[PDB]
């Protein structure tokens, strides 16, 4: 039943919520320190954003709680967007301390705060720039330069521009989501660089080789495929037994009619309607003996985020047992082909009754390459998808930031009062994010920034310091391309984040 | 797990390794003194150890380069027999050296480079030394009289080697160029003196059943079986143990005396006179051994139904697994005869001639098992001086001739090697300080002036820690076998070398 | 709640870092020195090849817990470098650092280092020869397998096992792709033997199951019945006493079980050898009955053995009595039964031409770890060549090709310049830290031995000839037949050049308080 | 380190003078009796050197060597365990000082061993032989010694029932060691000390035979280690009737144990019975052992196995365990065997001659009440034991220390004549006899230092006359006063300094 008033609880606030921005003070442009963090759980914990992290850290706080779940309340969204929150509101937070000495402690704090906030999204959508299928791009097109925004801003190679195209495949198929949870990616080790795949539905990486497994088809073209959360091995029923014998004839049956149940187990899907039967864990030697005696298919072990996309793909179900279901539980497609590729034994999984799956193949015949881009592809998924989404395309880097606290420090000379403080806080918060990607760029922020005002008082349509060119120019003509809607998104996140608890300086906890 | 680098290890194997080279130095040589074993952790009860060994043995250490020493002991204690105390110290005399070579830079790779090539030039100035006595039978008689007893010189109980010896020779005499260890029966059994201990020769069983078989046989036929008779072994002549029904666990026994009864029909079907089990004998078939004329033996000898079947050529009957098919142990002679205050069942007639059975008669069971550490330890020299019939000088005379050799050659090479090999030879000029200081005796005159000695070289004076002073070997019994030497300059070095080459070590614990 | 700024994090994650990495340089050649291992119950071993000391050693810090999970990968393609990458991993790391400490960002010349390590792998690729074929690499693999064997166990060649080692891979390495794998041959650890004493074998072999030694040992036709069925009454790891209703009807027990046999021997007769391998362990007083039948069944051995042999055949194991097939029996070119060791009894040695998925090398030992380290030995060269399997490509040197790789991107720091010059700078220097810290453990001076290939390398170019792993007084990496994979250099400066970069990954190193508790 | 094991051995060197000097002002009656808290916390009042060393002690390993040196005094003697332990920290003192004096300790040691051998080789010769085959020479120096030394009442008269025993088992002229293996220490509870015997076969501790024969002619002397009960499960018979059906086919064959056994003791033919106890073997059927006892054996049931055992050996009755080792020839023959509630109350068996092993004789210690029966133990023993030493070592000596003073004057000037690096050794080996009269004559009273002084003098003077009376702890006469040590009571404590000292020396 415990608190703190007035100020002292106040700025206490901040700073735990300014340590959390102190680590993502550029996560997104990642370069810096990384630590790989292990918790009291034995768990090594890491992030490619702040928020997996700040999911990590929990408080004590109310406030550095908030802002956390606000991050979140903008992270899950987009997927994005959160580091970008977790700095701005915590920066109005870092800046208003000092003014809190002085005190914007009067309601006067709050006001300052959304009333600025508007003059950004005033000025966002009157510079925002809508994209289509017919308008500088396929929206294919865009998509590609989004993706080969979002792919190509970290490095990797002119795949970038190949996978720019390719990413927005499944992102065509699938465009619903801002988000992969229907797509998905292959990882392929082996192959090459220069290709990269994708199919209409989920393909297996990898299934897994039994006593048999050669001897199973790996080629279905009706696959009727029993989607299984569960193993059969020789484990799941028992080959061990015994009998009396003053007649050893009975050594063959006691094993034997346990073996029939083994058999009868997997069978009875087989018998009903499956052909193919996809376990995500294992299959032993008995069990897959009668899986080899079945030749109608096999697998265990393999990914359920195939698995239950599968089932998205398919129109089957996830399975909980071997037993007790139809033949509509089972997956479906129109090709069950599995292809080794490289130490991937690879099921093809395409022609799905209605393939809720499509998933891009990303085959680099090398590890770093992919999951650089696959780390892109996310950024590319993110953006491209949202990009579709919120065809309206602010950008990023600077671009407005700089351009906002240029009105922004403009606008604090009809202030004055308590909350010009606020103005110049407020403003700078904007050019406190490239701040970093400056650093990214291996600029100087201030005078990069102080260059980008002056670049704001020569120009001010996109211009901006982006670490995507390492540069200092237009954002959206440097092909710095992300929707002007999570602005908004982060402009109603930034002042309002902060507004949160500094309307609160006395604080309650209590035991219960 | 924590990295132990270069000295850090290393200052943790020189401290224990060369103290594990210390407290058993300190028993190197039967003047080397007498410690008083305090055991680790358990076993209060202290022996007084002149042979490092048991400390070893005794005290476990924590430091893992000084683990690795007394698996090494036990290398020489073992496989070589004598030479153990010695193994172990020599390594420490060169870990003494590569205190200083480690931190005077010189990396371990360079101090076993020299070590690599000095192992031999020691060797092969030992091989110098290394002359063939034994090369005739009465030689070979005092050649093993020579070494037999000098391994147990050190080793605690070097008093009823008078007898102990002449017995170890003897078995060995008779095992005339085919070193048998086997054929020798080894019984250490309690009872009369221990210059009562005893070589038979024949086979022989510590373990009597009793008088209620027949004690002599001759022509005897001996089963040698791991066969049970309440055991209820194969092949049912009447109900074993078992329920098929409600009488039928009853119908057990008195079929189980049937089964009993025809496992003595199958065992004496053999036409044995004598049955050895290495398993139990009940007593109806054991009683009904003895009325088939049969010695039915209970829980015989493990080794001595082993032996038994070696010795008298004798097969195991494969636990009754050939009730009636399993060859016999054929001794013409069956003695149940007393050595010491115990009835011995002695078997000779056995297949091996050189077939003996050397029976150790503790007085006491500590100097006896005693008496059967040092027995056999010789019996590992004696075996190797069979093969090879030969002696090198040793209490510091082939070591300083060693010494001298390696050293000059260590003034011949002097490369990075000698960086190894001078730390190398001065071992072997080190050790002779040992013994003499064990004698209680300046090894700087001694030493100094065996140096001087095996500096114009030396086969004969070398120093006498009998004497506690230079003096000659000619073979005078403080010449040793070439046979441990060159296993221990083999074996000692190593330890040395294998801490050398790992200096980094990777410690959970 | 722990904080650590900038350096702070990598100064922490310095520490034991170089530490690791220090115990990595003079691990470096046969002028290298083992690591020995002590393990949390305090067992005493002499170990090598980081990953597997690696993984002895306990990683708290959160650096060295890559370097287990790094240089796994490292040794899979490779089998050496395991213990050079955190070498460089550690030598690239400091270079960084100071570099950080001379304000340098890790935005800047982090990617140099890469940046730096591709131009060296484009200059390594040149260095020596990016070419072998099937009989040229065997004397690399030779002077691989001499030494692979000559480093770890002995320092003397052994050829039953050098070449059968790289056969092992020649045997698999034309099943597929021209490429085995490193599944795809086995190495079988059990002492009967020597070190020397060895067995090449196409397929998987067991200890057969012996009942009882007078029984007749026997072994037939190419093939082998896998049996998970009865191949005789199976037992199912369940004891089977006696009971039967009269003492007549204990010999009348007798004849069920030999009638059983011969059947389900008649049963397995007509389907593969006459001999099992069968999933269930059956009565060892029925099966030397069996073994009296003869045709020794193969019984109480793994349930996944029947599954492996099996497979190393390519074919099946019998699930039921009634499923009963060739294909559901295993296979071999050739089914021996070979003594295991000298003395002891027959192995069944299946020897498998009608596939082989695994081409297992049986070795033996006269102690575990010399054998560990004669296995742990071929392991590298089974991983050598499966580098040569893909490319046939070889190079000579540390101490030849990355001071020679070093030289190239020596100047070109200053051809960089700005960012990556001080990449360039610290990342060749970082490289011709190898033939310095192995000079280093070597008797001869970091400095002077780098100074030797330096003048050499401002002499020679591309080096066959380079410092000495052998320890040698002339330093030749051709005729000191120091022999790595060009790839597997390549790969371990991708994999080496990796880690250091990695610890940058995004800018949180943001800790509840717990970055390794 | 030899130091830290000299440090160790000096612990040794110090801590076994530490209790032991405990012992040295407790140097004969005169010496004084130690109050000693023990490991229980009780005093213990004691003068004795057996005793003080192995009743309260600590974990030192002179502690160690402490309790062996009184009990090899014991398994020698049992006379002399206080002189003995006088013998070490007098040598002690000679030892510790030759390694500070720079003499190695095997030197030192291969010095008082052998410094032993030369020294002690002329006490025999100061000696003086007496008859061991003469009953009153053997009385004579055993109760001289025990005129010398405190037991006498009973001793008087069973020191020669002591003699009278050894007599019986005295074979040789030498009288070997009079091992008192070949007599036997009983006790009967009712009688008086006028009751003790000598019997050449066993008297038998109680003795139970319900039906059966008292007192048995050329008795067949019976071992049951076996059981007169079939084996036991829930009961002593084997009978355990659950089911009446049953018992009558229960009843077909429990009726062979209690009979078959039973006449088995007969049918080999026993005239005796010897039995442990029905706690001692598992159940004993009195109804078959009352049929046994009626079959006019003799039997002792429950029968102390220690008795049993000197009858084993001693009358030699052979094991019998079991029915296969039971037979007429494994029992002992007993010329008589009889229960005796005769000399005072209370029954014994009494084997009454024997065909014996060795000589056998049991002397039963007895007395008018149970201490009485106590003052007859050493009444016979002590004499047993002053015998048994003068026996082993043949000659006598003129006691009380001299000895110690006599030869520790002469082996210095023959040390001295050794000259070698041990002359200072042996030196200080012979002084330290000097140290253990010196308590004596301390402990006795007034002036040891004197004592000694003239002494070693009147040694090289007159020796055997002048020395320590331990009842005057002067210069005086141990011939006038008779002390006398058998030379064993002296021979025993001779080595024994040395060998464990040699041992503690050489000890590192």
């Amino acid at each position: 039943t415990d608190s703190s008033q007035g100020i002292p609880q106040l700025v206490s606030n901040i700073s735990a919520c300014q340590v959390i921005a102190e680590a993502v003070r550029t996560t997104l442009g990642p370069r810096g320190m990384d630590k790989l963090i292990v918790d009291g759980r034995g768990k090594a914990t890491i992030s490619n954003d702040g928020a997996t992290i700040l999911k990590l850290l929990d408080v004590v706080h109310p406030a550095a709680k908030t802002l956390v779940d606000i991050a979140k309340s903008q992270d899950a969204e987009v997927g994005d967007g959160t580091t970008s929150v977790t700095l701005l509101a915590a920066e109005f937070l870092k800046q208003v301390k000092p003014y809190v000495e002085e005190g914007l402690h009067p309601q006067i704090i709050i006001r300052a705060f959304r009333t600025a906030t508007q003059l950004a999204v005033n000025k966002i959508k009157e510079i925002a720039v809508t994209v289509k299928k017919a308008d500088k791009v396929e929206q294919r097109k865009l998509l590609e330069k989004c993706a080969m925004t979002a792919l190509s801003s970290k490095l990797i190679s002119q795949q970038k521009a190949f996978f720019a195209k390719m990413v927005v495949d499944a992102v065509m198929m699938l465009d619903d989501l801002l988000q992969l949870k229907m797509i998905g990616i292959k990882k392929v080790q082996g192959g090459a660089l220069e290709d990269s795949q994708l199919v209409a539905g989920v393909a297996f990486k990898k299934t897994f080789s039994y006593a048999g497994f050669e001897m199973q088809p790996k080629k279905y073209h009706n696959p009727k495929i029993a989607l299984l959360n569960v193993e059969l091995e020789l484990k799941a029923e028992k080959d061990n037994a015994e009998i009396r014998v003053h007649t050893v004839e009975d050594y063959q049956a006691i094993v034997d009619a346990e073996w029939n149940i083994l058999y009868d187990k997997l069978e009875k899907i087989h018998h009903s309607g499956a052909k193919v039967v996809l376990s995500k864990l294992p299959i032993g030697d008995v069990a897959t003996q009668y899986f080899a005696d079945r030749d109608m298919f096999c697998a265990g072990r393999v990914p359920e985020e195939d698995l239950k996309r599968t089932m998205m793909a398919c129109g089957g179900s996830i399975q909980t047992s071997v037993n007790a279901l139809s033949a509509d539980v089972l997956g479906r497609c129109q090709v069950f082909e599995e292809t080794q590729i490289g130490g991937e034994r690879y099921n093809f999984f395409t022609g799905c009754p209605k393939a809720k799956t499509c998933t891009f193949i990303l085959r680099g015949g090398a590890e770093q390459f992919m999951e650089e881009t696959e780390r892109s592809l996310h950024d590319a998924i993110m953006i491209v998808r949202r990009a579709i989404k919120n065809d309206s395309v602010v950008a990023g880097g600077g671009a407005i930031e700089m351009e906002l606290s240029k009105y922004l420090r403009d606008y604090s000379r009809t202030i004055p009062g308590k909350q010009q403080l606020l103005i110049g806080a407020y403003a700078k918060a904007l050019e406190i994010i490239p701040r970093q990607l400056c650093d990214n760029a291996g600029f100087d922020a201030t005078n990069i920034l102080n260059k980008l005002r002056a670049r704001h008082a020569q120009g001010g349509t996109w211009y901006g310091v982006d670490i995507n060119n390492e540069d200092i120019a237009d954002n959206f003509e440097a092909f710095v391309w992300e929707p002007a809607m999570v602005r908004i998104n982060a402009l109603t996140a930034a002042s309002e984040a902060a507004c949160l608890i500094v309307s609160v300086d006395e604080t309650i906890k209590n035991p219960r | 797990a924590d990295e132990e680098r270069a000295e850090t290890a290393r200052l943790t194997s020189f401290i224990g390794a060369i103290a594990i080279g210390d407290l058993v130095k300190s028993t190197l040589g039967p003047k080397g003194m007498d410690k008083i074993l305090l055991s680790s952790g358990r076993d209060a009860s202290l022996m007084v150890t002149n042979d490092g060994a048991t400390i070893l043995k005794n005290i476990g250490v924590d430091n893992p380069a000084a683990k690795v020493l007394v698996d090494m002991s036990r290398v020489q204690d073992d496989e070589v027999g004598d030479g153990t105390t010695s193994v172990t110290v020599l390594a420490a005399e060169l870990l003494r050296e590569a205190e200083s070579l480690i931190a005077k830079k010189i990396h371990p790779q360079t101090i076993i480079a020299g070590w690599r090539e000095a192992t031999k030039a020691a060797r092969e100035a030992l091989l110098s030394s290394a002359v063939d006595h034994g090369s005739d039978e009465v030689k070979f008689r005092q050649d093993l009289m020579n070494i037999a007893g000098t391994t147990l010189s050190s080793k605690l109980l070097t008093h009823h080697k008078d007898h102990f010896t002449k017995l170890a020779v003897e078995a060995v005499l008779r095992l005339k160029g085919s070193g048998n260890l086997e054929a020798i029966h080894i019984i250490k059994k309690l009872g009369g003196s221990l210059a009562d201990s005893y070589l038979d020769e024949g086979f022989l069983l510590d373990k009597k059943i009793g008088v209620n078989q027949p004690k002599r046989i001759e022509n005897a036929k001996i089963l040698i079986a791991n066969t049970g008779m309440d055991t209820d072994k194969i092949k049912i002549f009447g109900s074993r143990v078992r329920v098929d029904s409600t009488a039928k666990v009853a119908e057990i026994e008195h079929a189980e005396k049937e089964k009993m009864k025809e496992k003595v029909e199958r065992i004496l079907k053999h036409g044995i006179n004598c049955f050895i089990n290495r398993q139990l004998i009940y007593n109806y078939p054991e009683q009904l051994f003895g009325a088939a004329g049969v010695m039915a033996i209970e829980h015989a000898d493990f080794a001595g139904v082993e032996r038994l079947a070696l010795v008298t050529g004798g097969e195991i009957a494969s636990t009754f697994d050939h009730p009636e098919l399993v060859k016999l142990g054929s001794c013409k002679l069956i003695e149940e005869v007393m050595i010491g205050e115990d009835k011995l069942i002695h078997f000779s007639g056995v297949a091996l001639g050189e077939a003996c059975t050397i029976v150790l008669r503790g007085a006491t069971q500590q100097i006896l098992d005693e008496a059967e550490r040092s027995l056999h330890d010789a019996l590992c020299v004696l075996a190797q001086t069979v093969k090879d019939s030969r002696t090198v000088y040793g209490g510091g005379c082939s070591e300083m001739l060693m010494a001298h050799a390696v050293t000059q050659l260590a003034n011949r090479t002097p490369g990075k090697e000698a960086v190894a090999m001078e730390s190398y030879a001065k071992a072997l000029r080190m050790l002779p300080t040992i013994i003499a200081d064990n004698a209680g005796y300046d090894s700087a005159d001694l030493v100094a002036q065996l140096r001087a000695a095996h500096s114009e070289g030396n086969t004969t004076a070398g120093l006498d820690m009998r004497e506690g002073t230079i003096g000659d070997m000619a073979i005078l019994g403080i010449t040793e076998s070439f046979q441990v030497k060159r296993q221990v300059l083999l074996s000692a070095a190593e330890a040395a070398e294998v801490i050398l080459r790992v200096d980094n070590i990777i410690k959970a614990a | 709640k722990s904080r650590l700024m900038g350096l702070e994090a990598l100064k922490s994650h310095i520490m034991a870092a170089k530490a690791v990495a220090n115990t990595m340089r003079t691990s470096l050649g046969p002028n290298g020195l083992d690591k020995m291992m002590v393990d949390k119950d305090g067992d005493v071993t002499v170990t090598n090849d980081g990953a597997t000391i690696l993984s002895m050693m306990d990683v708290d810090h959160q650096i060295a817990k890559l370097m287990v999970e790094l240089s796994k990968s490292q040794d899979d393609e490779i089998g050496d470098g395991t213990t050079g990458v955190v070498v460089l991993a550690g030598a690239l790391l400091e270079e960084a650092e100071q570099l950080l400490d001379r304000g340098i960002h890790p935005i800047r010349i982090a990617d140099g280092y890469e940046q730096a390590a591709r131009v060296a792998i484009e200059h390594l690729d040149k260095i020596s020869d990016s070419v072998l074929v099937d009989i040229k690499d065997t004397e690399p693999l030779i002077q691989t397998a001499k030494t692979t064997l000559g480093s770890k166990v002995v320092n003397s060649c052994h050829r039953q096992m050098a070449e059968i080692a790289v056969n092992a891979v020649l045997t698999v390495a034309d099943m597929e792709r021209r490429d085995v794998d490193f599944e795809l041959i086995k190495v079988e650890g059990k002492v009967g033997g020597r070190l020397e004493d060895t067995k090449l074998i196409k397929g998987v072999i067991v200890d057969k199951d012996f009942s009882h030694p007078q029984m007749p040992k026997k072994v037939e036709d190419a093939k082998i019945a896998i049996l998970t069925c009865p191949f005789e009454p199976p037992k199912p790891k369940t004891k089977h006493k006696l009971d039967v209703t009269s003492v007549e009807d204990y010999k009348a027990l007798q004849k069920y079980e030999k009638e059983k046999f011969e059947e389900m021997i008649q049963q397995i007769k007509e389907t593969g050898a006459n001999l099992a391998i069968c999933q269930w362990g059956f009565d060892d007083e029925a099966n030397h009955l069996l073994l009296q039948n003869n045709l020794p069944a193969v019984r109480w051995v793994g349930g996944p053995e029947i599954e492996l042999i099996a497979i190393a055949t390519g074919g099946r194991i019998v699930p039921r009595f009634s499923e009963l097939t060739a294909e559901k029996l295993g296979f071999a070119g050739l089914v021996q039964e070979i003594s295991f060791g000298t003395t002891k009894d027959k192995m069944l040695v299946i020897e498998q031409c009608k596939n082989s998925r695994a081409v297992t090398i049986f070795i033996r030992g006269g102690n575990k770890m010399i054998i560990e380290e004669a296995k742990r030995s071929l392991h590298d060269a089974l991983c050598v060549i499966r580098n040569l399997i893909r490319d046939n490509r070889v190079v000579y040197g540390g101490g030849a090709a990355e001071i020679s790789c070093a030289l190239a991107v020596s100047q070109e720091a200053d051809k960089c310049p700005t960012l990556e010059q001080y990449a360039m700078r610290a990342f060749a220097d970082a490289l011709e830290v190898i033939p310095m810290a192995l000079s280093e453990n070597s008797g001869m001076n970091p400095i002077q031995t780098m100074t030797e290939v330096r003048a050499r390398q401002v002499k020679e170019m591309n080096p066959a000839l380079g410092i000495d792993c052998l320890h040698k007084g002339t330093n030749d990496m051709k005729q000191q037949h120091v022999i790595e994979t060009l790839i597997g250099k390549k790969q371990q400066i991708s994999l080496a050049t990796q880690m250091v970069r990695m610890i940058l990954k995004i800018d949180d190193i943001r800790k509840p308080g717990e970055s390794e508790e | 380190d030899r130091d830290k094991p000299a440090q160790i051995r000096f612990s040794n060197i110090s801590a076994a003078k530490a209790v032991a000097d405990a012992i040295r002002t407790s140097l004969g009656p005169k010496g004084m009796d130690k109050m000693i808290q023990d490991g229980k916390g009780d005093v213990t009042i004691t003068n004795d050197g057996a005793t003080i060393l192995k009743q309260m002690q600590v974990l030192h390993p002179a502690a160690r060597m402490l309790v062996e040196l009184s009990k090899a005094q014991d398994i020698e003697a049992g006379d002399g365990t206080t002189s003995v332990v006088i013998i070490a920290g007098s040598l002690l003192d000679s030892c510790t000082k030759l390694l500070q004096k720079g003499i190695h300790p095997t030197i030192i040691s291969e010095s008082f061993q052998k410094a032993l051998e030369k020294g002690i080789e002329i006490l025999t010769d100061m000696s003086r032989p007496v008859e061991l085959s003469d009953r009153e020479t053997l009385l004579n120096s055993a109760t001289t010694s025990l005129n010398s030394k405190v037991v006498s009442q009973y001793s008087s008269l069973l020191s020669p029932m002591s003699v009278n025993a050894v007599m019986k088992v005295i074979d040789p002229a030498t009288a070997t060691s009079v091992d008192l293996r070949d007599i036997k220490i009983v006790k009967k509870l009712g009688g008086t000390i006028d009751d003790c015997e000598l019997v050449e076969g066993l008297v038998l501790t109680q003795k139970v035979s319900n039906s059966g024969i008292t007192r048995v002619e050329k008795a067949k002397i019976g071992l049951i280690q076996f059981c007169l009960s079939a084996p036991k499960t829930d009961m002593d018979n084997q009978i355990v009737v659950s089911d009446y059906a049953q018992m009558d086919r229960v009843l077909r064959e429990e009726r062979a144990y209690i009979l078959n056994l039973v006449k088995q003791i007969k049918k080999t033919g026993c005239n005796v019975l010897l039995i442990q106890k029905s706690i001692l073997r598992d159940a004993l059927s009195d109804l078959a052992l009352h049929f046994l006892n009626k079959m006019k054996i003799m039997v002792i049931k429950d029968i102390e196995r220690e008795d049993i055992e000197f009858i084993c050996k001693t009358i030699g009755t052979k094991p019998v365990a079991h029915i296969d080792q039971f037979t007429a020839d494994m029992l002992g023959s007993a010329e008589l065997a009889e229960e005796v509630n005769l000399n005072g109350s209370g029954k014994l068996l009494k084997i009454t001659g024997c065909a014996s092993p060795g000589k056998t004789v049991t002397i039963v210690v007895r007395g008018s009440n149970k201490l009485v029966i106590e003052e007859a133990e050493r009444s016979i023993h002590d004499a047993l034991c002053v015998i048994r030493c003068l026996v082993k070592k043949r000659a006598l000596i003129a006691g009380g220390g001299a000895p110690e003073i006599e030869l520790a004057l002469r082996l210095t000037e023959y040390s001295r004549t050794l000259s070698g690096m041990e002359s200072y050794c042996v030196r200080a080996f012979a002084d330290a006899m000097e140290v253990i009269p010196s308590t004596l004559a301390e402990n006795a009273g007034l002036n040891p230092i004197s004592t000694v002084t003239e002494l070693r003098n009147r040694h090289a003077q007159g020796e055997k006359t002048a020395g320590i009376n331990v009842r005057k702890g002067g210069i005086s006469n141990i011939l006038e006063e008779l002390v006398v040590q058998p030379l064993l009571v002296s021979v025993s404590a001779l080595t024994l300094a040395t060998e464990t000292v040699r041992s503690i020396l050489k000890i590192d």
